[PDB]
């Protein structure tokens, strides 16, 4: 139940020359540790993996956006969707509740509040 | 010097409170009311106007 | 203090004695000692202020207002006389809040004084209070014009419906 | 106001008149002295009513709301000095004078004696706010946000003039709220819809519905030096209260079409707080809290009949003090780490122990811990809209659920460690950093003793 | 992860998840060589699927019946009181700003503070000089030469050399 | 390019801006801010006079009960405010 | 012997602060405290019924309190 | 509250050599390097600390295998982990 | 002593908190709201008797 | 008679003094737990004096102290209540808290953050004690959510450890679902009865109470750990020991059932109420029974047994026995604050394991606390003549003649048999077997702070009910009929587990090498409920349905 | 849509690796992953609804 999560599989020798993907992250870590150690820094490192994480989530969705689909026009089942339903309930109360309040009584003598 | 920049400027309060009084001395229409509010016989509802 | 007719209670009617045994009772050890330890720093100090406060006195008076105009005055485009009829009216609604506060505390009076039976006894409160609150929201509570408090622009017109609809249109009363 | 405006204009030829760096101490000294005089003649009695002097004041009788407007100029100058002190003194004298010039019009507003004196002062702002938005921000998206702050507020407020001038020559004159004794009712028609709708919609654009809130996380996100007009822009939002002055009278009997404003602002309440738990900008986290439990008053004004005005007034200055301080908690702790990303500020609660209490006693007012000014406000709104229909306890109850998980998510992100970086962040929350963080909770829990001062007529 | 040590990381847990299942002490210990006897079946043979069927059928009867809330060795990645020492947490180098009369205490520790910083403040003429040379372009893991050929200073100096002690 | 200063804390203490008379900026915010306004002004509305004229109404509702309760006047009338002054147009 | 040296981050500023709250709160609080103590002893208000105030009543100071 | 010294870690590692019946008390003290008489592949690399898996046994991660060949290199970084001698 | 540590803690507020209690039942129109005696027979401060 | 409540407000005012003196008014040469330990030490003996005044003549006192704001018709000021739960429960609950700090004087002996823990524990007691004294439903709501925020500051005592304060987030979460029912019934009382002072509610019993009390039942399940909200307790134990010795023995889990106890003059009618409550009480019995078996922590085993005692006590409202319900907690509060603290000497003794594995036998220089273990775990068997025999036996024989579900007695009395194998399990793993644990046996037991702690409560344990039930006004008519083959088997319900646990534990030790057969369905020692729902409900709302109608 | 479900911050001995210690460029999707973990023992067999059955 969310999820499988595929903790063992096979290899040897499906594409054995796939190595030195660590050479990417060792290059970054040799770049980072040489950046992180210094006698006078007094401040953070930029680390633009955060910068590309906010700016591609905050902005750059509406310049991306085109309404070419109907799964972005799906929002009328989600935006105006439930707001239709809450109007249907609230006018059945305060009308069925209203007629009983006028024609006949329901509350007692000690109802000053309200 | 004597610092008119300082506390002389909060002394504009009473300067403003002088102009505050000049309206109610021409807003003197009614001594005739019925809810205490009397100005019946006495020197009580005449004063402070 | 107050007057007991506004805030009633029955007497005290408190039993007493009943020892009957030579078994060791600690009640003689308790009340016969600790009452004196508080009697010195309280009664001597309260009396000391009581003469010191009786050195001089200060005065504050009853504040009773003037009620010449009442309700249906005046003509429509007037402002002045229809201001006094609201100054009349709002004092007749802050007060009528608190008379419900008095009668409700009267209901609090019986029930902690009897407690055990509390329903078949005292005979009065559930009859009196529900003949006052049922006499509250009719004609004295703008339900639901209570928001603007609608002094004399709607306080008469529940009571117009209590005359133009009531007592003639019952077919045939 | 006899003369509250008259001393607070005299503050203005004091700043430029002064010497060098004394300009900070000279302004904050005298500005605190009005807080005695503001209290002084006001808070009088009290039973129908206090018309004050003339055509310039009805004294803000049953809605006080104005003492809080006068704390702030001696609250923002101590806050703004963090990163402002690199510019010229000729512009440092400017930024104090327009801030006073914003307090001048707010003082004749909230009292205003009329409805047409209100509007010209309701619109007399938005010029000194816009100067604080465009100049003195950070990197860009200031300039479009300077235009989103207009053109919602100004597009809506122009059909006020069409309707308020329409009343002034229809039924007598609107000049007094106490010549509003003669009021003809407003029935169901096809022109009286628009008279209600145009007179109402210009207030919705400031205190937002779920729709048209699109300008509110624009001006608050990209924001001046240390929340310096952001403290002002939270008062200004709740300074669109005048629906309490209008709609109590002046078309009193139109609840017939309240329902597209109820359901939009009652279902939007349960969603627009839910849409914030995945925020990554810290100042935009607070900016949606200000949407949600401000929009609870919009279903508290349109539903009439008090036990709501008991609470709808107490909620205007509930987060007047809370949401101010939360911006001050975020205007601090940005001077040390230069990002507003909430990920980056971890490793905390060991380095700055004294301000841990300032996080919690902020976020313990949204949980709201009933003896405060907060759950004396909500529990009158809850017991009001219960009596509208019983079903409204569900949505408003889930409103109470999600904001509990929402406020702690901002606390608990600082309770972690090992900090990984940060040779900076040394400054151990200096004497100014706790002083302007105080004077918020010190009146906030104080007024809970006798909060009869905070009540409508009612 | 080589095929040589592929069984070994499974071999450590094969007995480790077993001892959470016993109740005696000898119950585990009588089963010791008994559990080793099935593991000692295939001793020395090829490395292909001829011997991968030791592992390709070890998914059953290991994952099947794997540790119903086992023992966890409480100071570990999991388990209670593992990362608990955090109210103290040793905030090392928080001693920058004091406004002294608070630097009165420990006069010798502040004396020894300025002594160790010379290795920290001055090692970049030597350690960073060979660091462009010893690392050719972008190679794997960035440990230096383990004495750095005269004096390892450190390269990990001083955040790994003077790191936080536990208590 | 870019030039920004740091922790205005050169071992000295510092409150707001700098060494001297900026030292006096604390005793103009601490002494004026609270300790005169949050104490004496907090004392001011602690015992402020009868608010909204309720203290008048306490004793005046206290008195008026037992006078009606004595002889003949009922309680909580809502008596249409002296009727037969209403002409009551039927239709 | 069992011994080390603890590392505590910063406490001087927090001890340089928390004085100025507690100092100045007594500087006008405690002089106001006698004003709620001494004025209780020597000054009160009394009582009821009524008086008839002569012909013209009193001004403001209708209240029943020392400073109100 | 109980402290520790470095004379106890030299004995317990040395004792469980004698507790194993595969190894005599005739091998070297600190460096027999395991291969001297270590055998075979499995069960001479992880079983050699399976006795200390019960005794010390603070979950002993995957890196601990091939460093443990040098029998003094076991003794080296146990003092680093559990906040030990000076 | 056990003399000045114990006497300062408890003995002083009981003098205080009693003073806002005896001077309080005659001022507020409802004091403590005590119940009845729950009697079987009949004696105490009355005279009534029972079988 | 004027000193009835005059000495009782001494109790509610004295505890504020170690917060007033915490604001630095020339504080003591430091030793600050000694200042608070002696502060309670005189507060207990003051509180017991009007308890003797009640049992003579009664004369219950509510008060009228000091006005809050008063709006249109309803005045709320504040008051107190002194009827059968103030003059009885308060010295009982305060006697435990007197006894529990000495443990934390030695349990928290090394922490430099010592003073907050003796301050936050003090504020926790005040807002716990303001609840039971209140006659005002608004004053309940203060103490209802004062105790809730005190949990967040005590489960999350240790910083870091990302499962600790996540459990604190789960702790305050289920209280707010537990809030929504209480504020529902708060609303219904104004709209009808113009107030919520508990006097005037009991004047006229409301006719159709179907709406408010189901809300009061849902708020009752918020803190009292019922089914549907059960996973809050077993992960709330992640803090320090005297927290959870106080958080789940005497406080914060008996408060959820306490609100229903105060509302006995309403709950006796309205047959939709009683059948839902007693069926709810039955489900919590066996679901906490079949979850506690094959479980491997000492504190977790106590965490389920404190939840299964609730499963009796929730049924005690269904069958209309209000005072027999409350009399159980007066006995129960002396059980686990002993028993957490009893095993708290053991966890420090091995310096940590808190596992039911790797323990050994009883007497490995452990003379005193193993003797204290075999009393309370014999009390938890089902009371042959022990403490809560006058609470346990009189309720299962109050369900003898009843109109119950007939599956309720098939769920309550079966749960009593499961309580017996709770006993010998900690015997058979920690107090029976051969000594197996890693070496350097660093045990120590001789600190008289702990020895003063246990020796007071164990004596107070035994003679608790034989003083309380011996000296109490009876309020109901007892059963006193129990015919043949239907009467005394409830003891033999408990006897069979002694045979049944041992012949399986010896089958785990004494058997035929029944090698741990992997083939076993064990979704009873996991609950299988926290595994799926706390991977689904935080993923359903926070990921899909939030990225839908956000940006 | 990169591989997902949970950096659980286990042993993780390269360096910071996981969630505490901040590696350089590994952010994929977050704010649901500082509180969500890995796979269990068995599988779904929803006996929990069968338990109340
Ligand atoms: C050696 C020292 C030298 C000698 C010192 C002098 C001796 C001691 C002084 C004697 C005792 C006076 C102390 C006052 C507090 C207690 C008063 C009391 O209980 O009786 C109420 C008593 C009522 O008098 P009353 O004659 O019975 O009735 C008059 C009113 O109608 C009654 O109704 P009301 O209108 O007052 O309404 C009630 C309510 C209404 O008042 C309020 O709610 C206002 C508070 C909130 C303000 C919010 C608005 C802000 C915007 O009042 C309260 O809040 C009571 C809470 C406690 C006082 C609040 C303090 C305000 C700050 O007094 C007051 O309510 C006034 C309080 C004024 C406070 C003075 C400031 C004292 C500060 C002392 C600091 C000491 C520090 C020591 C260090 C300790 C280190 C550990
Ligand atoms: C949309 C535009 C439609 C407006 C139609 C104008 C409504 C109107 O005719 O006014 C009705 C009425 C006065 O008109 P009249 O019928 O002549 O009165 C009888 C005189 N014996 O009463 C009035 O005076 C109403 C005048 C105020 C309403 C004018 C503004 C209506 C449009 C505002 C909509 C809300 C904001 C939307 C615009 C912002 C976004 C772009």
């Amino acid at each position: 139940t969310t999820l499988d999560p595929a903790e063992y599989d096979i290899s040897s020798e499906t594409r054995k020359a796939q190595a030195e993907r660590l050479a990417i992250r060792s290059r970054l870590k040799r770049e980072y540790q040489l950046q992180y150690y210094d006698p006078s820094r007094r401040g953070v490192i930029e680390d633009p993996a955060l910068v590309r994480w906010t700016y591609a989530r905050s902005a750059n969705i509406y310049p991306n956006f085109r309404p070419n689909t109907k799964t972005s026009l799906l929002g009328a089942l989600f935006g105006i969707g439930p707001l239709v339903f809450w109007y249907y309930v609230f006018k059945t109360d305060r009308d069925r509740k209203e007629k009983l309040i006028q024609e006949g009584k329901l509350d007692r003598t000690f109802n000053i509040s309200y | 010097r004597d610092h008119w920049v300082h506390v002389l400027v909060p002394m504009g309060f009473v300067f403003g409170y002088y102009l505050d009084r000049k309206n109610d001395e021409k807003l003197t229409a009614f001594r005739n009311k019925s809810l205490l509010y009397k100005r019946e016989l006495k020197p009580n509802e005449e004063v402070t106007w | 203090s107050w007057d007991k007719d506004v805030y009633p209670e029955p007497p005290r009617r408190t039993p007493a004695p009943s020892p009957q045994t030579s078994l060791p009772n600690p009640i003689t050890y308790l009340t016969k000692a600790f009452d004196l330890l508080v009697d010195r720093p309280v009664t001597l100090v309260r009396e000391f202020i009581e003469r010191q406060h009786a050195k001089n006195k200060y005065y504050y008076y009853h504040r009773e207002f003037r009620r010449v105009p009442d309700i249906t005055e005046c003509q429509e485009k007037d402002v002045l006389c229809m201001f006094e009829a609201e100054m009349q009216w709002r004092r007749d609604y802050k007060v009528d809040q608190e008379i419900v506060n008095i009668i409700q505390e009267r209901l609090k009076a019986c029930q902690q004084r009897e407690g055990e039976s509390h329903r078949q006894n005292c005979a009065k409160e559930l009859e009196q209070f529900t003949q006052v609150v049922k006499a509250y929201q009719d004609r004295y509570h703008d339900l639901g014009a209570h928001y603007s408090a609608r002094k004399c622009l709607a306080k008469q017109k529940q009571r117009m419906l209590a005359e133009r609809k009531a007592a003639k249109e019952a077919a045939a009363a | 106001m006899l003369k509250y405006i008259i001393p607070t204009i005299m503050l203005m030829p004091l700043t430029w008149l002064s010497k060098n760096n004394m300009i900070w101490v000279n302004s904050t000294a005298h500005s605190l002295l009005i807080s005695f005089t503001s209290l002084l003649l006001m808070n009088q009695f009290g039973d129908n009513s206090l018309n004050f002097s003339l055509l310039f004041f009805s004294d803000s009788l049953s809605t006080p709301l104005l003492i809080l407007t006068m704390w702030l100029l001696p609250l923002m100058l101590m806050a703004s000095q963090h990163h402002l002190s690199k510019e010229n003194l000729t512009r440092k004298k400017l930024f104090i004078t327009m801030l006073i010039s914003l307090q001048l019009f707010l003082i004749m507003t909230f009292t205003a004696m009329e409805l047409i004196l209100f509007y010209i002062l309701f619109e007399a702002t938005l010029v000194p706010t816009l100067i604080i938005i465009t100049r003195w921000g950070n990197q860009t998206e200031r300039l479009n946000a300077g235009l989103y702050f207009l053109f919602y507020t100004l597009a809506g407020s122009l059909p006020l003039l069409v309707a308020l001038i329409y009343i002034q020559n229809t039924v007598g004159s609107l000049n007094f709220l106490m010549l509003q004794y003669w009021v003809q009712p407003v029935h169901n028609s096809w022109s009286n819809v628009f008279m209600w709708l145009a007179c109402m919609m210009a207030f919705m654009v400031k205190m937002p519905l779920y729709g048209l809130h699109l300008w509110l996380p624009k001006a608050h996100v990209e924001a001046p030096i240390a929340g310096s007009m952001v403290l002002a822009a939270v008062l200004l939002k709740l300074g669109g209260y005048g629906m309490l002055r209008i709609t109590l009278i002046l078309n009193p009997m139109t609840d017939f079409m309240a329902y597209p404003f109820i359901m939009l602002s009652l279902w939007g309440m349960i969603m627009t707080s839910s849409i914030c738990l995945r925020q990554t900008d810290l100042k935009s986290l607070i900016a949606y809290s200000s949407v949600s439990h401000m929009a609870l008053v919009i279903v508290a004004i349109l539903i009439q009949t008090p036990w709501s005005y008991m609470g709808a007034t107490a909620l205007m200055i509930a987060h007047g003090l809370t949401s101010s301080m939360l911006f001050c908690l975020a205007n601090s702790n940005y001077e040390r780490i230069h990002s507003r990303t909430m990920i980056l500020a971890r490793g905390l609660q060991t380095l700055l122990p004294l301000m841990a209490t300032w996080w919690l006693l902020a976020s313990l007012t949204n949980l709201a811990l009933p003896p405060t000014i907060n759950l004396i406000g909500e529990l009158f709104v809850v017991m009001s809209t219960f009596s509208w229909s019983n079903i409204t306890i569900i949505l408003m109850g889930v409103n109470m659920v999600i904001t509990a998980l929402y406020s702690l998510y901002m606390l608990i992100m600082t309770q972690r460690g090992k900090y990984t970086y940060h040779i900076n962040n040394i400054s151990p929350s200096f004497t100014r950093e706790n002083a302007l963080m105080s004077l918020h909770i010190l009146p906030l829990l104080l007024l809970t003793l006798n909060p009869k001062i905070i009540l409508g007529p009612l | 992860l080589t095929h040589q040590q592929k069984v070994l990381r499974l071999y450590k847990r094969a007995l480790r998840h077993l001892e959470s299942w016993c109740i005696h002490r000898d119950k585990y210990r009588y089963f010791a060589c008994l559990l080793r006897a099935r593991f000692d079946e295939h001793k020395n043979e090829k490395d292909m699927v001829k011997a991968t069927q030791l592992l390709r059928e070890a998914e059953e009867e290991f994952w099947h019946g794997q540790h119903p809330q086992p023992y966890i060795f409480p100071e570990s990645p999991g388990g209670t009181s593992y990362e608990r020492y955090e109210c103290y947490k040793v905030p090392e180098w928080c001693l920058d700003d004091w406004h002294p009369s608070e630097k009165a205490m420990y006069p010798d520790y502040f004396a020894k503070r300025e002594q160790w910083k010379k290795l920290r403040r001055e090692s970049w003429e030597r350690e960073v000089k060979q660091l462009q040379e010893e690392t050719p372009v972008g190679g794997p893991r960035t440990e230096a030469l383990p004495p750095a050929r005269k004096q390892g200073d450190l390269p990990p100096l001083w955040w790994h050399i003077v790191t936080r002690p536990r208590e | 390019e870019d030039e920004n200063l740091y922790e205005k804390n050169p071992d000295s203490h510092g409150y707001d801006k700098d060494p001297a008379v900026d030292i006096w900026n604390m005793r103009v915010v601490f002494f004026f801010g609270f300790s005169i306004v949050l104490v004496l002004g907090s004392t001011f509305v602690a015992y402020l006079p009868d608010y909204r004229m309720q203290e008048w109404a306490r004793r005046e509702a206290e008195r008026l009960v037992k006078y009606r309760e004595a002889h003949g006047l009922p309680i909580m009338e809502s008596n249409c405010f002296d009727p037969s002054k209403i002409q009551l147009p039927e239709d | 012997g069992k011994r080390l040296f603890i590392i505590k981050p910063s406490g001087f500023y927090d001890k340089r602060f928390l004085k100025l709250l507690r100092f100045y709160i007594l500087l006008t609080g405690i002089p106001v405290a006698i004003g709620i103590t001494l004025i209780n002893v020597f000054i009160g208000e009394a009582e009821l019924a009524e008086i008839p105030e002569g012909y013209v009543p009193e001004h403001w100071e209708y209240f029943k309190h020392p400073i109100s | 509250a109980p402290p520790l010294t470095l004379e106890g870690i030299k004995d317990r590692v040395l004792y469980v050599l004698k507790l194993y019946d595969k190894i005599d008390p005739e091998k070297l003290s600190v460096n027999s390097h395991f291969m001297k008489d270590l055998g075979l592949d499995s069960l001479d690399q992880v079983e050699i600390i399976m006795a200390m898996e019960d005794e010390f046994g603070f979950e002993i991660p995957d890196i601990d295998a091939e460093k443990l060949m040098c029998p003094q290199e076991i003794v080296d970084y146990i003092a680093d982990k559990k906040d030990v001698y000076e | 002593r056990h003399s000045i540590f114990a006497f300062t803690h408890v003995l002083i507020p009981v003098w205080i908190i009693h003073y806002y209690l005896k001077y309080h039942v005659t001022t507020k129109p409802y004091t403590i709201v005590e119940k009845k005696p729950r009697i079987f027979p009949g004696d105490t401060i009355l005279e009534t008797g029972e079988v | 008679m004027n000193m009835f409540s005059s000495l009782s407000l001494v109790t509610l005012l004295l505890l504020t003094m170690p917060i007033m003196m915490m604001s630095f008014n020339t504080y003591k040469p430091s030793n600050y737990p000694l200042y608070v330990k002696t502060a309670i030490s005189y507060a207990f003996i003051t509180s017991m004096i009007p308890t003797m005044m009640f049992i003579h003549s009664g004369q219950e006192l509510i008060i009228s102290n000091w006005h809050w704001l008063t709006i249109q018709t309803l005045k709320l000021s504040l008051s107190f209540k002194m009827d059968y739960f103030s003059m009885m429960f308060i010295p009982v609950a305060l006697f435990v808290t007197w006894s529990i700090m000495e443990f934390s004087m030695w349990y928290m002996y090394s922490d430099p953050n010592i003073n907050k823990f003796f301050k936050y524990l003090l504020l926790f007691l005040i807002t716990m004690l303001i609840l039971v004294t209140a006659n005002n439903l608004f004053q309940l709501f203060i103490g209802w959510e004062g105790v809730g925020i005190m949990s967040f500051l005590l489960i999350g005592w240790w910083y870091g450890r990302a499962d600790a304060n996540t459990a604190a987030l789960q702790a305050i979460l289920y209280n707010r679902i537990g809030d929504i029912g209480f504020i529902l019934a708060m609303a219904w009382f104004l709209t009808n009865l113009n107030t919520w002072d508990l006097q005037q509610i009991f004047m006229l019993n409301p006719s159709d109470s179907n709406m408010p009390l189901i809300g009061l039942a849902l708020a009752a399940t918020g803190k009292s750990a019922q089914f549907g909200l059960h996973p809050w307790l077993p992960s709330a134990m992640e803090g320090p020991t005297p927290v959870s010795a106080l958080l789940h023995s005497s406080t914060m889990v008996v408060a959820g059932i306490f609100l229903l106890i105060r509302f006995y003059p309403l709950t006796e009618n309205n047959k939709y109420i009683q059948s839902i409550t007693l069926c709810l009480g039955a489900i919590t019995t066996l679901f906490t029974a079949m979850c506690a078996l094959t479980q491997n922590d000492i504190k977790k085993i106590i965490a389920f047994s404190t939840s299964s005692q609730l499963g009796l006590m929730m049924v005690t409202i269904g069958i209309n026995q209000p005072y027999l319900a409350f009399l159980h907690i007066c006995t129960h509060a002396f059980f686990k604050a002993m028993l957490f603290m009893c095993s708290g000497s053991i966890i420090h003794s091995l310096n940590d394991e808190q596992d039911i594995r790797k323990m050994g036998g009883l007497f490995k220089a452990m003379p005193f606390t193993t003797t204290a273990l075999i009393v309370g775990s014999l009390a938890l068997t089902g009371m042959p003549f022990l403490t809560g025999f006058y609470s346990k036996d009189l309720i299962i024989e109050a369900a003898n003649t009843s109109y119950t579900n007939a599956w309720a007695l098939l769920m309550t009395l079966i749960a009593t048999s499961f309580t017996a194998i709770y006993s010998t399990r900690i015997i058979f793993f920690a107090l029976l077997g051969q000594p197996r644990f890693p070496t350097l046996v660093n045990i120590n037991e001789n600190n008289p702070l702990l020895i003063n702690s246990i020796k007071r409560l164990l004596i107070g344990s035994l003679f608790a009910g034989y003083i309380i039930s011996n000296n109490i006004p009876p309020t109901t008519i007892p059963q006193m009929t129990m015919p043949y083959y239907l009467k005394t088997t409830a003891l033999i319900v408990t006897i069979l587990g002694f045979i049944l646990a041992l012949e399986i534990s010896n089958m785990t030790k004494n058997l035929k090498y029944h090698y741990p057969s992997n083939a076993f369905k064990f979704s009873t020692l996991l609950g299988y409920f926290p595994t799926i729902m706390h991977r689904l409900a935080p993923y359903m709302n926070l990921s899909m349905s939030q990225k839908s109608a956000s940006s | 849509s990169q591989q997902e479900r949970d950096p659980w911050y286990d042993w993780d001995h390269p360096d910071l690796r996981l969630n505490w210690g901040e590696p350089m460029h590994w952010d994929l999707d977050m704010y649901i992953r500082n509180r969500v973990d890995t796979s269990p023992t068995p599988v779904n067999w929803n006996l929990m609804c069968k338990h109340l059955f």
